């Protein structure tokens, strides 16, 4: 009684990005603003897309209501599918060109992918949080999702919720770990560990098969030029 | 003079910050890999392949060399004169 065919859902999501439009104010044509924002990410003038679920709900597309309900009911999963479809759209726009290097992690990734050269290998070697470098956020305006702090209870876990309130306390911005990278002493291999939640446990012993078979006992040392941080 | 020279050499050996470096041209154990070091090496010939870590192999207990110890000392002039006589 569950659906896990991700390719069909990706097809639906990409059809939304292709076919949502707004008419030009002079009547000269149509704007396709979501794919314009995707191309802004592709040329690196941007870092995030904010998607309005009510636009999906009121779009002139088959299965639009079902897609909106699925997004609202399991939002923590559909973020991954939106990131995957935007990554495929970025590669279709970009072609054989390269996106510009702007920071040390971009320089490390662009240098290391061609060191590896000198899709199965890419997706097995690198986690998707490191391969994809943009943010996706959702919004709602319909009053069905309006609630108070008092009303958010056990039925709302995992769902998208909207509310309105006053800010009492706020901290300053801190660096938060997203992906750690370790390198072995003896065999010079690398380990990538993605982090979820507010804790992580670092691995100790090298997992690479040649190092393990040789019993070289190489330690793992963490490196922050390859590791990923977020505000 | 030995103590002063040794201490100044040792305290002049240390270096401040860190980093990590690749020795391009030396192969690693795993495939397509170059050697990697985690201290600011002066020159490539100073590299040691971490032989300081590795535990030395021992001979079995039946086959190790052994000395025989005689308590031997340079006694005082009094005792040496008496023994010479
Ligand atoms: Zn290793």
């Amino acid at each position: 009684t569950y659906n896990t065919d991700w390719a069909a859902e990706k097809t639906k999501i990409r059809s939304f990005f292709d076919e949502y439009y707004v008419d030009n104010e002079d009547g000269s044509g149509k704007a396709f603003p979501y794919r314009d924002q995707v191309f802004e990410i592709a040329r690196r003038d941007k870092q995030a897309i904010v998607v309005n679920v009510d636009h999906i709900k009121e779009s002139d597309i088959p299965d639009a209501l079902e897609l909106s309900e699925a997004i609202t009911s399991n939002t923590k999963r559909y973020e991954v599918l939106f990131k995957d479809t935007i990554s495929d759209m970025i590669q279709d726009y970009l072609g054989d060109k390269q996106a510009p290097v702007i920071d040390a992690l971009d320089a490390y990734m662009f240098q290391r992918l061609h060191m590896d050269r000198n899709l199965q290998d890419k997706r097995k070697k690198y986690p998707p949080q490191l391969l994809q470098r943009f943010e996706v956020y959702f919004t709602t305006d319909d009053a069905a999702h309006e609630t108070c702090v008092r009303n958010i209870k056990a039925t709302e876990i995992g769902h998208l919720v909207s509310m309105k309130g006053v800010v009492i306390r706020a901290t300053e911005v801190k660096p938060c770990v997203e992906v750690m990278t370790y390198t072995c002493d003896t065999c010079a291999a690398e380990v990538y560990q993605p982090v979820k939640g507010m804790q992580f446990t670092p691995p100790v012993n090298c997992p690479n098969k040649e190092c393990v078979e040789a019993k070289a006992n190489g330690r793992l040392h963490m490196q922050l030029r390859g590791s990923k941080f977020v505000k | 003079e030995n103590h002063v020279v040794k201490e100044t050499q040792k305290r002049k050996s240390f270096s401040r910050f860190g980093g990590s470096y690749t020795i391009k041209g030396l192969k690693g154990i795993s495939a397509n890999s170059s050697q990697v070091v985690f201290k600011p090496i002066q020159n490539v010939e100073k590299h040691n392949f971490l032989d300081d870590r590795k535990a030395k192999k021992r001979a079995p207990r039946n086959r190790r060399p052994f000395e025989i110890d005689t308590n031997s000392h340079f006694a005082s002039s009094e005792v040496r004169g008496m023994l010479r006589d």
